[PDB]
RNA sequence: ACGGAAGGGCACCACCAGGAGUGGAGCCUGCGGCUUAAUUUGACUCAACACGGGGAAACUCACCAGGUCCAGACACAAUAAGGAUUGACAGAUUGAGAGCUCUUUCUUGAUUUUGUGGGUGGUGGUGCAUGGCCGUUCUUAGUUGGUGGAGUGAUUUGUCUGCUUAAUUGCGAUAACGAACGAGACCUUAACCUACUAAAUAGUGGUGCUAGCAUUUGCUGGUUAUCCACUUCUUAGAGGGACUAUCGGUUUCAAGCCGAUGGAAGUUUGAGGCAAUAACAGGUCUGUGAUGCCCUUAGACGUUCUGGGCCGCACGCGCGCUACACUGACGGAGCCAGCGAGUCUAACCUUGGCCGAGAGGUCUUGGUAAUCUUGUGAAACUCCGUCGUGCUGGGGAUAGAGCAUUGUAAUUAUUGCUCUUCAACGAGGAAUUCCUAGUAAGCGCAAGUCAUCAGCUUGCGUUGAUUACGUCCCUGCCCUUUGUACACAC
């Protein structure tokens, strides 16, 4: 009744030596609880805003 | 704190009887006897009547400051 | 995280209890005792309540 | 169920701070008085202490009170991480 | 702070009627060799709070009522005395079982 | 112990003389039955049935239809940091803005999960396993032993024929004598105190100071370093007071009883509180973190949330409210209690002003209280009117429409108010209850319950009878003699 908690590597951030700097996009936000959240359909899951959220991508 | 003299002494009253039954069920194998609660300026002063004054007191007042902190941690005494 | 736990108990028999069995009946509320009767039958004696007449 | 490691903390280290707890017995109080946590925790932590020992229990009107033991003063100092009989945990503190 | 009056009023309520005329006995006798004009002990009214109730626990039986009773007994003295050695007499020897308010007036 | 055996007593939970009734009506309320998803239960003569403080909208709650949660300690074996576990926006789903569960992908981090033991909780069972408490026998007057006497003994006497008392209370009789418990004493309360102590939180008289009158002092409003005095009334401490006193009668001339006088008081001065031994398979496990044992413990009998039921209506019974009218209803006016309770330890008791027909609202006020609500200006009652013997201007059930208040919520109408509807009921059968003086009865008020709700209870005062001061006829209980094949005791 749970997540499966399988063994989930870094996602979101590709590589270093990917010819050849590191490729991370999504530059860095205010929100570092920087950090990638869930996208269920055009949503995204408000995890560290706990008093204002105002943006969709 | 701006209470009636009548539920004052009321409150003074089940005050009395909360500790007995506290001392009761507390100083058991202590022998305790009945409990008298002196109230003056500034200071309440408890005096248990017990047999044994030697358990109750503990070691260099084991146990009995242990009752005073759980009194004035229930009743709201500084 | 749970808003479904608690139901207004401010007024009523629920939202009172004796101070020493935690009893909704036969509740004395006269000068805030807050003790059940058959609580106070048996402390009576050390509240301060005793029977004269 | 479950309970929040700061908030055991803050539990125990209030315990070892006198040695004495007092909990009203009603769980969904939501605050303990001068400990910063539910009552439901205050009384389920001192009653995990208690069966395994490190604590005294008595009711008494609904009340719970709750007194350190000699050896449950060795756990919650191995627990909260104080130097070793430096601070007796704080019975015999000032009047002596 | 030197002689001064002060317009106190000493109201002492209890439940124990022998231990409150004590003091009631001690407050008058020390205005008395200290050479104060007071006003006598002044007796309110006994209140009797009355609790009445159901002798059985349960409800089986002739239905037998108790009336219990706590009688409290109020008296109050006026006073006016210097402030300082009516505080260090009346502060002291507070008798257990009655309730001492000392409060003072501008009238 | 019992007796459809004899005798003696006692008692308005018996009767006599009577009073008020109840039983009949309509409503209220409890109980059985019926109904139901559930209509949760316990109690069934006194000694169940306005009882469980049981006036349940939610809660209470124990029941029914459902939905959550764990608040399953602790120990052991696994599960995990390549994550044991936790929580969620949105939608589906759901009564539900319960992430309950799904879809989804985020969050969290030996705090937990699974199993085993072991715990915990339970208004689940068992009151016929118990404790405590309560009720009942019985608030009756009874119970017990030491020494002595009787008897092999179990046992018996004392502890009794009589008289007397409320009393095994006494006077007496006496193989018993002297004692203890119970009764009494005691305690609380009510009544008296011009005698004591005192009071701006009680009251009164003067008046420093006034002041308003009608008048020339009658009625009154005001201030206590904007006064003096006092304690009769009130309060409460200490005391006093009654001991059935005095006198007469009567008694075995004793215990006592009766009458008169006096007295605040002469029914144990009134009423209560406490209250022995032995018991009851009396009630309560549904008051208790009192409790043995049994049951259950994660799809729970734990706990919570929503909704419903506890109130359901061919009917049978109990406690009651309102009545059947003129000893009244209605309108106006007069107009008088005592016992209480009450908020800053949060909205309690509420004056006054204003608004509104009303219920109520609104702005302030005083009171943690002999202070303020509150002189609780209560109702019955009194007087003057209207009505006029007509189910009538008796009665107010049932019902309609509307305005409010409490509360999250008022529908199955919480309650209040207004207008309308205007039933039975013409004094109640067999039967049956309570009661002897400030009592019965009538009348309300406060308190408990309580957010709201009393037709209930606990108290309080207001008005205030008639009848009898007795008997053993009925009922019940106790005692003596007696009979017994009863002792799980008719
Ligand atoms: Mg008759
Ligand atoms: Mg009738
Ligand atoms: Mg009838
Ligand atoms: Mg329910
Ligand atoms: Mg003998
Ligand atoms: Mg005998
Ligand atoms: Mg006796
Ligand atoms: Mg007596
Ligand atoms: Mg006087
Ligand atoms: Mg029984
Ligand atoms: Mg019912
Ligand atoms: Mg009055
Ligand atoms: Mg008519
Ligand atoms: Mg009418
Ligand atoms: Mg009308
Ligand atoms: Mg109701
Ligand atoms: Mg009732
Ligand atoms: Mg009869
Ligand atoms: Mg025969």
């Amino acid at each position: 009744h749970k997540h499966k908690k399988v063994k989930l590597a870094v996602l979101s951030y590709y590589k270093v030596d990917a010819e050849g700097k590191v490729t991370k996009l999504r530059r860095e936000c205010s929100n570092p609880t920087g950090v990638f959240l869930a996208n269920h359909k055009d949503r995204l899951y408000c995890g560290k805003c706990h008093s204002v959220y105002k943006v969709n991508a | 704190a701006l209470i009636s003299k009548k539920r004052k002494l009321v409150a003074d009253g089940v005050f009395y009887a909360e500790l007995n039954e506290f001392f009761t069920r507390e100083l058991a194998e202590e022998g305790y006897s009945g409990v008298e609660v002196r109230v003056t300026p500034t200071k309440t002063e408890v005096i248990i009547r017990a047999t044994r004054t030697q358990d109750v007191l503990g070691e260099n007042g084991r146990r009995i400051n242990e009752l005073t902190l759980l009194v004035q941690k229930r009743f709201k005494y500084a | 995280e749970n808003v479904w736990f608690s139901h207004p108990r401010r007024y009523g028999k629920g939202s009172r209890q004796c101070r020493v069995c935690s009893s909704h009946t036969g509740l004395i509320r006269k000068y805030g005792l807050n003790i059940c009767r058959q609580c106070f039958r048996e402390k009576a004696n050390d509240i301060g309540f005793n029977k004269f007449r | 169920m479950l309970m929040p490691k700061e908030d055991r903390n803050k539990i125990h280290q209030y315990l070892f701070q006198e040695g004495v707890v007092v909990a009203k017995k009603d769980f969904n109080q939501a605050k303990h008085e001068e400990i910063d946590t539910k009552n439901l925790y205050v009384i389920k932590a001192l009653q995990s202490l208690t069966s395994k020992g490190y604590v005294k229990t008595q009711f008494s009107w609904q009340y719970y009170y709750y007194t350190l033991t000699e050896e449950g003063v060795e756990y919650l100092r191995e627990y909260l991480n104080l130097p070793e009989h430096i601070v007796p945990g704080t019975y015999i503190q000032e009047r002596n | 702070q030197q002689q001064q009056i002060i317009k106190i009023r000493i109201t002492l309520t209890s439940t124990k009627v022998k231990q409150l005329e004590n003091v009631s006995s001690n407050i008058v006798k020390n205005a008395e060799q200290h050479n104060l004009v007071k006003k006598g002990p002044v007796r309110l009214p006994t209140k009797v709070l009355k609790i009445s109730t159901r002798k059985t626990p349960n409800g089986e039986g002739s239905k037998t009522w108790e009336t219990y009773e706590m009688r409290i007994h109020k008296r109050y003295i006026d006073l006016e005395a210097p402030v300082q050695i009516v505080k260090r007499i009346t502060q002291i020897t507070i008798e257990p079982g009655v309730d001492v308010e000392v409060v003072v007036a501008s009238n």
